[PDB]
RNA sequence: GGACGCCCUGCGGCCGCUCAAAAGACCUGAACCCGGCCGGCCGCCGGCCCGCCGGCCCCGUCUCGAAACACGGACCGAGGAG
RNA sequence: GAGGCCCGCCGCGGUGCUGACGCGCAGAUCGCUCGUCGGAGCCGGGCAUGGGGGCGAAAGACUCAUCGAACCGCCUGGUAG
RNA sequence: GCAGAGGCCCCGGGGGCGAAGGCGGCGCGCAGGCCCCGCCGGACCGGCCUCUGGUGCAGAUCUCGGCAGCAGUAGCCGCUACUCCGCGCCCCGGAGGACUGAGGGGGAGACGGGUUCCGCGGCGCCUGCAUCUGGCCGCGGGUGACUCGGGCCUAAGCGGCGG
RNA sequence: GACCGCAGCAGGACUCCGGGGUCAGCAGCCUCUAGCGCGGGAGCGAACGCGGCUCAGGGAAGUCGGCAAGCCGGCUCCGUA
RNA sequence: GAAUGGACCAACGAGGAUCCCACUGUCCCGAGCCGCGCCUCCGCGAGCCUCCAGCCUCGGGAACGGGCGAGGGCCGGCCAGC
RNA sequence: GAGACCACCCGGCGCGGCGCUCCUGUACGGCGCAGAGCCCUGCGAUCGCCUGAGGGACGCGCCUGCAGAGCGCGG
C-alpha cells in the first residue's frame, strides 16, 4: 500500500510542456516552468549544474542570426558601420 | 469515391488554420462551383480534412473528373 | 570453417545447420545415440524415439533425466525422448545421405554416420520477472548441430 | 480462415451478439468471399447465414409452483 | 484523452507521424549499414510526454 | 558483397565461385568456458622411463599467534593505487 | 418512525490463523475469519499549506517504495589517529 | 621489463622474400626476462647511448566486459473446462459440454495512454508452450456537430492594481 | 481487458445502466441476454505439502493460552434472571 | 490515594484474565479419502551461492578441522526424499 | 500380489459378456375394490400388488465374441 497498490492511483499530469522550453516541466497548478523558468522573463540557470546550462544554452540550436551576423562582421559590416559612424 | 457519387461530397485536405468560411469561398473560386456545407476535422496526423459537400443543382462527378479526382 | 571434421579424400557426405533453435544438450545427445548407425537404421531409430518406441540415452548431461526401462541395454539407466532435437538431426542427416549419395555415388546402406560435432550457440535473450523488483534472464541454449556420413562402417 | 470479420459484421446486420450468429458448416468458401455488410445481408436472406432464439428460460415449473 | 486539445494532440501527431523505419533507399543512396531509426517509439514500452 | 551445378515441400544444405585471402558481415582473434576426435588417469616438488616411492594444509591479511570453525577471494581478460 | 442504535450486502477498514507466500502474482499480495456499514461515514475532481518547514483524533506518524528532519545538483575527490 | 623523445645503426638499421601480434616448441639467464624456430597473421618494428614518465597486479564486499558449475535444475499449481470432426493451430467454422452470473470475464463513458482503431498481407521480433494467432511486424486507410462537450459564467482559490 | 506499478504483474484505478427463479433481500446458489474458455500440454495416482472431507470410545486429559476446528444460527409461537 | 483526579461498571469492546455448560482430531492415537502441486514425459527455462575440495574417529593446534599427525572406511556416476 | 521414475514378480495379455456372489432396499411402468378431500367427471401427496424387485460391482467361476507370442532391438 505504501508502494505498489498506491502507484495504482496515479492517473494525473503535474507538469505539462512549457511554452518556451518545450519540457514537460511546465506545472499546470502553479502555472510556473521546473526547468524554464517561465512565465518569468529570466530565464532559469543556476552554476551548481553546468551540465544543465549545456543542455539548454547558446550553440544548442540554430543560431541563426547570430551566426549570419558575426559572419558578416568578419566580411562587409564593418565598412557598412563606418559609414553611419561618418553619419551626416 | 462513393461520397462523391451519392453525397455529392469532396473530401479536401486544407491548411490546418483555415477556417469553414474561408474553404467554401476559396473551393468555389479555384474550383468555380457553389458550395452548401462543409464539414472539417483534424486528422490524428495534424493534417485538417474538409468534407466539402457541394451545391445540389452541380454535379460533384463533373467537378472531380475536372480536378482529376 | 564451421566444420570441425578433417577427412582426407574418404568421400564423406556433410550437412551442418547453425542457430539452430533445438537444445544443446537434448540434440547432443540424439546425435551422439546415431553415431556408428548405418543411415537406415538411423532414420529408423529417430522415428521410433517420434512414436516414444526408441530411447535416447543421455550419456553427458543426465542430472533430471530419468530411468526409464528402454535404457536397459543402452549402457545408462537415464534417457529421454527429445522430439524437436528428433526432427533436426534427421533433417541433416537426410541433407547428408542426399549429398553423399549425389556427389559420391553412395548408396544408403553403404553410407553410416562416421562422425558428428554440436557446438552452444549464443542464445535469443529474454528477460523473467523475479520477485522483490527483479529481473532476470531467460536465455535459449542453441546448438550448431553437423552430420558426416561416410562411406566406413567405421572399421 | 478468419470468418471474425463475417461473424462482427453479421451479427451487427442480425442485431444479435456473435453468440446467436450462425454459419451455415457447408459454405465456408461463401462467407470468407463475403467481406461488406452488403454481401453478408444477401447470404442472410440466402439463410446460409442466420441469428438462433434468445433460448430463454421456461417459466413453466414457476407457473406451477 | 478524447477531451484532448489540438496544441497537445499536435505534439503527439508529430510522434505519429515521425515513428517511421528509414526509407529502404536512403540506405542504399547513403551506405548506411545500421539500418534501425532508434527514435522510433512503440506505445506500450514508451512514455512520450514524461 | 558470393558464379554454376546438385538435392530440397520448403527452410536451407552441398559442390564450389569472386578475391592475394574469404577477410562472407566482417582486420588480428587471446584467456575463461565448451563440443568432436585423440592419448592418458589425474595437484605441486624431487628421483628415475614415468607410475611408483618420498616430501607437501589456502593464499592475501591484520595479528603474540591463521589450515583455521577469523576476513576477502567462482573463473578469465582489460583498467586499477606515493 | 427517533437514534454518532443493532444484524447484515457493496463499500471502507484490517482482527486472528502468528494460514498461504516469503528465489512472491505482489519492494506487503492472497485465502478464510473478521471491525464497521446513516455516521466524527465513504469516494472522485479542483484548490490551499513546503523542508528544521508543512500537516498531525499524537503513532515522532505522514509529506510520491525516502522522514527522530524529503528529494535533486553543488560546496565535495568534505574529514577519518 | 614498458611506453614515448634526441642520437647512433661504414654506401646507410630490420620489413609483402612477410612487421607487430597470437599459438606451440627449443635454447640462454640465479631470476626478472630474453632469443630463436615452426605455424597463424597481414604493415610496421627495433638493438645501443642520452632523455622523460599517467611505467610492471592475485587480492581492494576492487571497476567494466565476458562467462562457468549449479542445470536440462527450481519453476511455467489465481480466475471450475475442455472435447469431437472439418487445412485443423491455443486459428476459424459447426456440434457438444460449461463458465463469468446484471456491484458481470456485459454494454458504455471520465482520466491516463497516443494509434494501440480498421482492412490486407506476414511470422523475422514478441506472443514466458505453441501459433497458420495477435494489442506484434509490413502496407494502405480511419475521428465530419447551430442543437453533445469545450469555449462562456462564477466557486474554493489564483492572478492584476498608482503604489 | 491498451492506465499506473521495470512487464500482456492474484496489486491498484472514478462513474453510468442493471433481466429470471428461490429468497426479507441488490445476500448466497443456479440461470436469460451479452461475453467467453487466462506464462502450455500429456501421463501417473509415492512420500510429503497446500486447499478440503469423515472419523469408534473419551471429550481439552492437548497447549503459554480452546490456537485451530466444531457446536450454534432462518422463521413462528411460548417463555426469560 | 483524591481533575499528577479518588471510588464506582449500567450499556458497550477484533482489548487483558479466570471458570462453567455446550462442542469438537486440541489430544489419547492416529486412520481413510478428494482435488492440486510433487513425480515422469513433450515444449520452454532461470536465481542464490562458490579458495580449493567434499567420509570419519582421536590428538595437537587462534583451546570445536574436509585438508595437519595417527588410525578406521571408501568402485564411479545418478534419482526421490531429508 | 509390485511401483515416485525405475526396479520387482509374472505373461498369448486384455476387452465385454454370462453365471455365481455381494451391495442397496423393492425400479420404470401398468393395475387397483387404497387415499384426506375437492369440484367436476376428473384431480389428488401418497399407498398396495407385480417386486428381497430393479440398478450396480474393482470379488469368484466360465467363454457363447473380438482378440492375444515382432520380420523391433541387442546378442
Amino acid at each position: 500500500s505504501k508502494g505498489t497498490a498506491s502507484f495504482g492511483k496515479r492517473h494525473t499530469r503535474i507538469h505539462g510542456s512549457c511554452r518556451r522550453c518545450g519540457k514537460h516541466s511546465f506545472h499546470l497548478q502553479k502555472h510556473e516552468c521546473a526547468s524554464c523558468g517561465y512565465p518569468s522573463a529570466k530565464m532559469r540557470r543556476y552554476n551548481w549544474s553546468y551540465k544543465s546550462l549545456r543542455r539548454r544554452t547558446q550553440g544548442t540550436g540554430s543560431m541563426s542570426h547570430m551566426r549570419k551576423v558575426y559572419r558578416a562582421y568578419n566580411s562587409g559590416t564593418l565598412k557598412a558601420n563606418a559609414r553611419k559612424y561618418l553619419a551626416k | 469515391t462513393t461520397q462523391i457519387e451519392k453525397n455529392n461530397t469532396i473530401v479536401f485536405i486544407v491548411d490546418r488554420r483555415a477556417s469553414k468560411p474561408e474553404i467554401r469561398k476559396a473551393f468555389e473560386t479555384v474550383f468555380e462551383t457553389k458550395v452548401a456545407r462543409v464539414n472539417t476535422l483534424i486528422t490524428p496526423l495534424g493534417l485538417k480534412k474538409a468534407f466539402i459537400r457541394l451545391a445540389p443543382d452541380v454535379q460533384a462527378m463533373d467537378v472531380a473528373s475536372k480536378m482529376g479526382l | 570453417v564451421k566444420y570441425a571434421f578433417k577427412s582426407d579424400n574418404l568421400l564423406v557426405g556433410k550437412s551442418r545447420r547453425d542457430g539452430v533453435k533445438a537444445s544443446f544438450k537434448n540434440t547432443y545427445s540424439t546425435c551422439r545415440a546415431i553415431k556408428g548407425m548405418g543411415v537406415k537404421r538411423a532414420f529408423a531409430y529417430l522415428d521410433n524415439v517420434l512414436n516414444h518406441k526408441e530411447i535416447v540415452p543421455f550419456f553427458k548431461f543426465y542430472k533430471g533425466v530419468g530411468r526409464h526401462s528402454q535404457a536397459r541395454g543402452s549402457g545408462t539407466d537415464k534417457g529421454r525422448w527429445p522430439e524437436k532435437s528428433v526432427v533436426v538431426v534427421k533433417d541433416i542427416l537426410k541433407q547428408a545421405v542426399s549429398n553423399a549419395k549425389h556427389a559420391h555415388k553412395k548408396e544408403e546402406d553403404e553410407l553410416y554416420v562416421i562422425s558428428y560435432c554440436v557446438n552452444r550457440a549464443r542464445g535469443r535473450r529474454r528477460r523473467t520477472f523475479r520477485a522483490h523488483g527483479r529481473i532476470s534472464k531467460y536465455e535459449s541454449q542453441p546448438c550448431h548441430v553437423e552430420l558426416i556420413v561416410g562411406p566406413k562402417p567405421l572399421d | 480462415a478468419n470468418l471474425r470479420l463475417q461473424k462482427r459484421l453479421a451479427a451487427d446486420v442480425l442485431k444479435c451478439g456473435k453468440r446467436r450468429v450462425r454459419f451455415n458448416p457447408a459454405h465456408e468458401k461463401y462467407i470468407e468471399q463475403a467481406s461488406s455488410r452488403e454481401a453478408i445481408r444477401s447470404l442472410i436472406e440466402s439463410k446460409i447465414i442466420a441469428k438462433l432464439d434468445i433460448k430463454g428460460s421456461s417459466r413453466g415449473r414457476i407457473r406451477a409452483r | 484523452t478524447a477531451n484532448k486539445t489540438l496544441s497537445r494532440k499536435l505534439r503527439l501527431a508529430k510522434k505519429t507521424k515521425t515513428n517511421k523505419n528509414i526509407p529502404r533507399w536512403v540506405i542504399a543512396k547513403d551506405h548506411l549499414k545500421k539500418t534501425w531509426n532508434y527514435k522510433r517509439h512503440h506505445w506500450r514500452r514508451s512514455h512520450l510526454k514524461l
